[PDB]
């Protein structure tokens, strides 16, 4: 019984860690996204303008 | 003839001034005053009675003013049954070392595909020998077959094996077409060709040669040409198929290695040529330049053409612009993974990617279809209890689950099979299984009755009685 | 720098006084040429989006208008053309034919045929681009299509003026559900004598290869479907402005159906092709490229396309003319630039997904981000009373999926939700190229919703309905045209179903 | 990079 | 844990169906003797 | 003819005249310094400077001299360091070679090849054994900063002393050249100190395009190793060429060509980059029986950032190869150096560049090292397992520690058969981990003591005969009887 | 094109809006002279807060409403013109001879379709910017102000800066972002 | 800048790395021409650990066993295989926690904290914002507490005792203190 108490608490925590984790992780992969874009929208403008 | 002076040299870009009477677009120019040959094919048109050029050899020691002839014609290739047992380059020349093309006829590589009126035939099945590509993903005779994978899967290994299974067994003849792969590759594909009869050279007394039979051709545009060769090298090469095709009618072969090398030299000369890049650094004439090569390989009311080409994928990312273009114009695909070549699965197919337009249940009966559709559906739900196995283990799954699992395991390990040229690698033999027994044990596997059987025993087995073999073995080796 | 009146040929008239300028407003003289691209020196005169001609034949449109050149994308290929050839002016804007001469033929984006049966009869020639309805001739969705398919006639209906995007990976099944929804009307049509009941169908090809054009050509008159509609083909090997104008061309073709008051829908394969080919047209004019290198008018294209999917009122005609526009979806990232532009312009979305093409999920819709902003406007009530707890009962499967793994160890009121959605997951799958009538549809929910078969094994539904259909279509057949005729389904009628369904039941016997 | 990123997500 | 979760699942499913084969190879012969060599 | 300067900076000139000029030739100023036309414009030329721009003034006199860019070649080369035209930095002498062969080259052709069949010895375990290398090869070192590449090549060359000293067969040895490109001098010097101090000097030679020394002279130092090389490969001598990092030649590319107002592409390089290594790489080939029968290996080097081999030019050089040597970094502090990851580390050829006595026990280390991998990550966390399971980490753990080598301490193939043969029958599973590391060194020192006949044998016959098998289980029986361990 | 209120001509006093919806008034309480964001599709009861926001404010405050249409689609602009002649909103009563009589009503439209291009669809919500400006300056009433989507108007922006040939910004946006959403809102 | 015949300059360089991004150009191409690097990092000093040295991504030529002894080569190494070892448990320590882990790694986990918090020193510099003295410290009082806090002589001792206290006989008597 101690156990099952146990593992309905762990699955809890680890849960609540891994929603933490998908904010962080949602904020560097927005972050990551914008700069993909700017830098092949700079390397087009560049290739663009040597002409 | 015309002539001209060269005007300014941008690394494979050649501008050229003309007095009179511009040659028309994709007409071939020959540098007069070089080494060696130097042939350019027209560009663009630019003004002035000026235009630009792409040069097939490296531009090394050109001269502005250096003169230059216009042929009237494009970049004209030999064909025939002499271009048979022989290799050729891009511009038609030969590279065998062993004497003149003696062709009494010379084709453009540069032509119009065949119309929507010159309709298709019947989806003509092709037994390659092959167990994951005859079950999930049939190979059509008579259309575009992709092989699609990044650096280290298995795409040469699968064409070479295609190449014995398939070009000797065909009474029509063969193509061999490449574009920027190595040049080991290309040694080692000539000589197991003069090995296994499907070229044949004859010396003799007189130091001539006689290629009679040796049913391929071979043309060569390899990592060290420039651009301008690597890109139309395809080109004359489809040609050359184009010719057994359309006047002789016999079924052709063709095997690319790698389409993606010659996208990527049109990418190379693109900012030279003054475009403005696409999203990638891809030039814009990307998909109409795919295009017009792929339209015109296909089947007519006089011949057909089967296609196989193998697509580089790089950092194995499908989103790329040229395989995901590559994608629509093929009738059959295969995508090898690395994931599935890390487990030592080879061939390294992923049966969840790979299609096929002929697994149909009206094309392949039902037995075919709903096998192949059982084994997908298998596949994807041990697919699915990849997360709960990693995070609670296997103690957690029902009985119906370490069933499925097993299955899946089974059918993953039985998909593979032993290669005749991976004999260097593995050193264990060769195997060719025929489809009705591929079907038939993979009915066997999944209704059950090989539970008891021991994954490991599905392993480079050709058949399901080979596995009981080895079963045995293994069985009688344990006592 | 030099301008094409800078040339030194032109000068040496100029300077020696020479004014021969009367060389008209309609000739020209080619500049420059290359990638598909023509530049000209003359034509004050020319309109913007009007045909040119060449010395041998050919002909352009003229888009970059300048003060010292135009810009001319070419129909055909730069091997024709060469510097110092003669341009001409036609005159007409670009146009197409229309009318019933279309039907049952394949043609390019200017009318040309190519299937090779002969010309085209054309009373009426129409115009390409042109001014969409406002808002006062429109009206609101209030009818179905019926596509065929249970998932998308019950979950996401598509209305007569809608604009429901068919949104997916490469190889999931869209070509098949617009084949689908084309062979529906078969049924429809056949039994029919007036043209305002029916629904016509426009199938438009952008980016395809001539090989499955002709297998889908092939597809269609298997089953007598072409008499009833017509393909528009801009394939591969076709230059870029013929992808580009496909479209607008199929767009034109419906429009005729539409101001007369008939029913049409017009299928677009894929769109996201037509926006590479103006990407291909904008880069090689020189224009100012954006994000992914596409222009800033794409926006401005897709919508001028599809803004003209309508319906009108009653006092332009009543007709209507629906889009079913694909798009391919490289990893499932709608977030790109040419997906976020198209489903902000529809009215829904048929998000195809490709884990379910392979779990035998075929239609592999996904009802959780499938949407349809008319709704249950678009459909009849029998459909309703049916559809409205399907959904909710599939929302709560979808709640309680990944217990599916662990069912063993849960009690009831959760292993409920789990197999009544599994069996009506089930019962959703459909077969290629075999659609089925909404009163099929409506009897065949009825059995499902109403628990006639949880306690079945759930491979044996497939067997089940089809079964069902026979029986219905043994015995029955009054009821069906009930539900046809009236639209409805009453409690004597629901009664009748129930009669049926115990009547199968007893019959057959299944697994479970 | 974003591979990395969302195959994380993914995974959590 | 991409790496860790596929080479623990990897890991574990490879003990589980190894020792499900040494049973298996063990209680192969009996049960099917139409393989066994030594009835042949 | 001669023509005029126009305008100049930043290392590049834009000439008047010389309408005369070949693309690619050198060209000669009015101070001495030099350059190379290859921008052939229609008003003007585009010359890149050997050198600092301070010296030309525009309006300077300039004259062509009608070479292409070449370099001279021979064994005069050999001992000698040398800047990226052939002008020695040594400080000690000319360069006494009279035969020139030009940079820039058409690679050799499809006919006049072969087949690899011999193996280059690196030194290494892991690479002589996992990760074979062939004569005629191009097998990249691939991996991030500071992880052990250099030394993986300097241990290769200086393998080779033992090799050609006992030997006067020039068909035999093996010549080598190192090309540092983008490195310091300091760390050139460190190398060539490092050589010096083993011999490995007098079969080497450097090129050292360093960081303060001009983009163009970085951009063709590799093409002047090639062309030093293509001497031994065409003379039936073969030869190894190391190139130090292949990304600084990318770089000094991207900078000349984005001086000469060249448009960029993808990270503002330009799409010639594939056509600049594939020129490059293509260039090593083992020749015929009728061109000699020489060879030339080549071995670059490429520094990854965070690992991203997903990049543009690691894709280029990883499609262009034929092998890769990963490294990395987690490797590399847990212990393992070398840290060649053996999983993604491959090599096309494979046991055709490798010895019969090295295959017979690589083949049973491969499997091994594979199983061993594949259930570490589960044993690390602790579980029960079965007999079999807890051999096969205990033999993977065993041959991760016998993997592992000092820097500068390479080994004969002999001596590596003799320990990986003690390693894989079964003579460490219950030694200590820990203690491997001079069950190896004394186990060598014995076989090097008292069974010189077994090393005799396998360097000839190049194979493991029942009798050397027998002979060699003996001495190992002997060798832990002598000894003691802590299991 | 009207320069915004300068800083004399602008009141200090912030003050609350009486709007007669419980929820909003408690939790979420609006402002006079402010932006409210509206997060909300489609299935939610958007238009019919909308179509109550405009009548509470027009019975109680005595002030008119403006709805902007910022590239909407066309057949919702249909719906949203039905339903506001169904729920009173809007008042067209036909006339003898064939005009219409629009009496007392409670708001104006401005719709920019979608079909429209760049520059129409960037320039619609000044339109009724300055509909509104009207009530404000001469009527001295609160009025209200609807726009649907402020997004699209960015994304007109962004194009229209496009086509001109100016370097776009960070993540393909125009670099007059900021000033432009400001020159709007400062109104 | 290098060392020469006639005489030497030594050089230390701080490099700025914009936005904490290493793939950067600018450090990226610094990186070739270094013989000692030193990259200190904000996750350590969120930490309060000063100086925030990754002493991962740090390292150095002079590292070598034939310009140190053996003894300092062993246990540098020794100290970087476990910090590895602590780094490659993070994401299921984050996620699961130290529960999961065995008897093994939580010693080792143990054993990383304590050498983490070891490498922390209290400058001359800092007094002004720190107030704690300063304290150099040589090299073999150095090499003794890594060994000792390697073999497993110092576990018995706290965590916190080790921030900021230099030798060992420090750290020794924090914890003295720390027990009342
Ligand atoms: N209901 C279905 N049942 C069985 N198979 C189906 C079904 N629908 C589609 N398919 C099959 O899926 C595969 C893809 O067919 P389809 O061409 O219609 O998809 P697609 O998205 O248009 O592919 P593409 O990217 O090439 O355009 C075909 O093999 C087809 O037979
Ligand atoms: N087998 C080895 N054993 C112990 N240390 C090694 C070994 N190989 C290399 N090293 C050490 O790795 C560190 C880096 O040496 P190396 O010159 O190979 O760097 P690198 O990988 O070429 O990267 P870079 O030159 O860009 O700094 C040195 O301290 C070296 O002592
Ligand atoms: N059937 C196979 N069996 C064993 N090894 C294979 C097989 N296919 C490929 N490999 C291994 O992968 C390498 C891939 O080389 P290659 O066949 O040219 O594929 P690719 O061109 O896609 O990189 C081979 O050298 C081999 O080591
Ligand atoms: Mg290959
Ligand atoms: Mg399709
Ligand atoms: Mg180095």
């Amino acid at each position: 019984a101690s156990e099952q108490s146990a593992r309905m608490s762990a699955m809890d925590n680890a849960s609540t860690n891994a929603g933490e984790m998908i904010s962080s992780l949602t904020l560097r992969y927005n972050r990551a996204r914008q700069a993909k874009i700017t830098t092949e929208l700079v390397e087009i403008i560049s290739g663009a303008n040597a002409l | 003839t015309n002539h001209g002076r060269i005007t300014q040299v941008i690394g494979a870009v050649v501008d050229v001034h003309f007095d009179e009477q511009l040659p028309p677009i994709l007409n071939s120019l020959e540098v007069q005053g070089h080494t060696n040959r130097l042939v350019l094919e027209v560009a663009q048109h630019l003004g002035e009675n000026t235009v630009r050029t792409i040069a097939m050899d490296a531009t090394e020691g050109l001269v502005r003013g250096q003169k230059v002839v216009d042929t009237g014609a494009p970049i004209q290739v030999p064909v025939g049954v002499e271009t048979l047992g022989r290799i050729m380059n891009v511009i038609g020349e030969p590279v065998d070392e062993c004497g003149p093309v003696p062709a009494k006829k010379t084709y453009s590589i540069h032509r119009a595909a065949p119309l929507f009126a010159d309709q298709s035939t019947e989806p003509g099945l092709l037994q390659t020998g092959i167990k994951v590509v005859d079950l999930l993903a049939p190979y059509a005779k008579g259309g575009k077959i992709g092989l699609f994978g990044g650096a280290g899967v298995g795409k040469t290994v699968l064409i070479m094996e295609l190449i014995n299974n398939v070009a000797n067994k065909h009474g029509g003849f063969s193509v061999f077409a490449g574009v920027g792969e190595r040049t080991r590759e290309g040694n080692d594909l000539y000589h197991e060709m003069m090995t296994t009869g499907v070229i044949k050279r004859k010396k003799l007394e007189d130091g001539k040669f006689d290629f009679t039979g040796s049913k391929a051709a071979l043309v060569y545009g390899q990592m060290n040409e420039p651009p301008g060769a690597r890109a139309r090298v395809a080109l004359t090469a489809l040609s050359v198929a184009e010719y057994f095709r359309d006047e002789q009618g016999q079924d052709v072969l063709l095997f690319i290695d790698n389409i993606y090398r010659f996208t990527q030299a049109g990418s190379e000369v693109s900012a030279l040529l003054g475009r403005i890049p696409s999203a990638v650094g891809y030039q814009p004439t990307l998909a109409t330049d795919l295009g017009q090569l792929q339209e015109r390989i296909t089947t007519t009311k006089k011949g057909s053409i089967t296609s196989v080409q193998a697509v580089y994928v790089p950092a194995d990312d499908l989103t790329d612009p040229a395989p995901a273009t590559t994608f629509a114009h093929l009738d059959a695909t295969t995508v090898l993974s690395r994931q599935i070549a890390e487990l030592g699965i080879y061939p390294a197919v992923d049966p969840l990617d790979s299609t096929s337009r002929m697994l149909a249940p009206e094309i392949v009966g039902q037995e075919h279809y709903d096998t192949a559709r059982a084994t997908q559906k298998l596949l994807q739900d041990y697919k699915s209890l990849q997360d709960i196995i990693a995070i609670l283990g296997m103690d957690e799954l029902s009985e119906e689950d370490k069933l499925v699992v097993s299955r899946a395991r089974k059918i993953q390990r039985f998909l593979s099979q032993p290669f005749t040229v991976a004999e260097v690698f593995t050193g264990k033999p060769g195997r060719f299984v025929e489809l009705p027994e591929t079907i038939k044990s993979a009915q066997t596997i999944l209704r059950g009755e090989c539970d008891d059987l021991p994954e490991m025993a599905f392993y480079m087995c050709g058949g399901l009685e080979e596995v009981r073999s080895k079963a045995v073995k293994m069985a009688q080796e344990a006592a | 720098k030099i301008s094409p009146s800078e040339m030194s040929r032109l000068l040496e008239e100029r300077i020696a006084g020479w004014k021969t300028q009367t060389s008209t407003e309609e000739v020209g003289r080619v500049v420059s040429v290359g990638d598909g691209i023509a530049r000209l020196f003359g034509l004050e005169g020319v309109q913007a989006g009007e045909l040119v001609e060449f010395q041998n034949g050919m002909t352009g449109m003229a888009l970059n208008l300048e003060t010292d050149n135009v810009g001319v994308v070419i129909f055909g290929d730069d091997r024709s053309v060469l510097e110092g050839d003669s341009v001409k002016r036609t005159g007409r804007i670009v146009d197409v034919p229309i009318g019933p001469g279309l039907l049952g033929r394949v043609v390019d984006a200017l009318g040309n045929p190519i299937d090779g049966k002969g010309p085209i009869p054309a009373k009426e020639r129409r115009r390409v681009e042109l001014k969409a309805p406002g808002i006062i001739p429109r009206k609101s969705v209030h009818e179905p299509m019926m596509t065929g398919l249970k998932c998308v006639d019950a979950l996401v209906p598509v209305g007569r003026g809608q604009r429901e995007l068919i949104i997916g990976d490469r190889q999931t099944g869209k070509t098949a559900v617009a084949v689908d929804a084309i062979i529906n009307q078969k049924e429809i049509n056949d039994s029919t004598d007036d043209e305002s009941k029916k629904l016509y169908c426009i199938y438009v090809a952008v980016g395809q290869k001539r090989s499955t054009v002709a297998q889908i050509v092939k597809a269609l008159e298997q089953r007598d479907a072409m008499k009833y509609t017509t393909v528009v083909a801009a394939t591969a090997s076709e230059a870029a402005p013929l992808q580009f104008l496909a479209p607008y061309s199929g767009c034109a073709m419906g429009e005729w159906f539409r101001d007369s008051g008939r029913h049409c829908v017009i299928i677009y394969d894929d769109l996201s092709k037509q926006a590479t080919a103006y990407r291909q047209m904008s880069l090689l004019l020189r224009r100012p490229p954006g994000r992914e290198a596409y222009p800033g008018d794409v926006f401005y294209l897709h919508s001028r396309l599809l803004e003209r999917a309508a319906k009108m009122g009653d006092k332009s005609g009543g007709g209507s003319l629906t889009a079913l526009p694909v798009i391919e979806t490289q990893a499932g990232d709608v977030s790109a630039y040419i997906p976020t532009n198209v489903i902000s312009i529809t009215d829904g979305q048929i998000f195809l997904e490709t884990e379910l093409f392979y779990k035998g999920i075929r239609p592999a819709i996904n009802v959780g981000l499938s949407v349809s902003r008319v709704g249950s406007a678009a459909q009849v009530k029998a459909m309703k009373q049916v559809a409205g707890t399907m959904k909710l009962e599939l929302a709560q499967y979808r709640e309680v999926a990944a217990f599916a793994q662990f069912g063993s160890d849960l009690d009831a009121s959760t292993r409920q939700l789990l197999t009544r959605g599994t069996a009506l997951t089930e019962l959703l799958k459909q077969r290629q190229y075999s659609p089925m009538k909404n009163s099929v549809q409506v009897c065949v929910l009825y059995c499902g919703v109403k628990g006639y078969l949880d306690p079945l094994d759930p491979k044996e539904i497939s067997r089940f309905e089809s079964l069902f259909i026979d029986y219905i279509n043994a015995n029955h057949q009054d009821i069906l045209k009930t539900i046809e005729t009236e639209k409805e389904l009453s409690e004597k009628t629901e009664a009748k179903l129930r009669a049926a369904v115990d009547e199968f039941v007893a019959m057959n016997e299944f697994k479970k | 990079d974003l591979k990395i990123v969302a195959a994380r997500m993914k995974s959590v | 844990s991409v790496k860790f979760m596929d080479q623990k699942r990897s890991g574990e499913e490879t003990v589980y169906f190894k020792k499900e084969d040494e049973a298996l190879l063990r209680n192969l012969l009996a049960n099917h003797p139409e393989y066994d060599p030594k009835y042949s």
